[PDB]
C-alpha cells in the first residue's frame, strides 16, 4: 500500500519525517498506513516493534527516548521493557 | 539533561505559506 489520496511525505526543519493530509488541511507525526500496519498494543508486539502511535528518536546528549503520540508525551524508560518486566509480574 | 519535550507537528497553513 502507498500513501492514500491526498496525502504527502515531508521533512520537519531536521529532516523529521512527518504527513499531511491535504483534503484535511493538518500534518500528523504517524503515517495513515499504520492504522492498518502497526500492531495495536504492547501485547501485540514481537521482537523490538512499536504499537500504533509510539515512535523512537535520538537525541544527541540523551541518546535513544521515547515519543508517545497517543499521549503527546516522552519518555526515556523503554516501552517494550517497561511492559516486559510488567507481564513478568 | 533530561528527555526532550514534546514536538508537535508543523502547522498545515504555515507550511503551504512557506514554500513561497
Ligand atoms: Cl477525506
Ligand atoms: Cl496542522
Ligand atoms: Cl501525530
Ligand atoms: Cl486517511
Ligand atoms: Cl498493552
Ligand atoms: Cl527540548
Ligand atoms: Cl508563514
Ligand atoms: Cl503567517
Ligand atoms: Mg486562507
Amino acid at each position: 500500500l502507498p500513501l492514500p489520496e491526498g496525502w504527502e511525505e515531508a521533512r520537519d526543519f531536521d529532516g523529521k519525517v512527518y504527513y499531511i493530509d491535504h483534503r484535511n488541511r493538518t500534518t500528523s507525526w504517524i503515517d495513515p498506513r499504520d492504522r492498518y500496519t502497526k500492531p495495536l498494543t504492547f501485547a501485540d508486539c514481537i521482537s523490538d516493534e512499536l504499537p500504533l502511535g509510539w515512535e523512537e528518536a535520538y537525541d544527541p546528549q540523551v541518546g535513544d527516548y521515547f515519543i508517545d503520540h497517543n499521549t503527546k508525551t516522552t519518555q526515556i524508560e523503554d516501552p517494550r521493557v517497561q511492559w516486559r518486566r510488567e507481564q513478568e509480574h | 539533561i533530561i528527555v526532550p519535550s514534546y514536538r508537535p507537528t508543523p502547522d498545515y497553513e504555515t507550511v503551504m505559506r512557506q514554500m513561497k
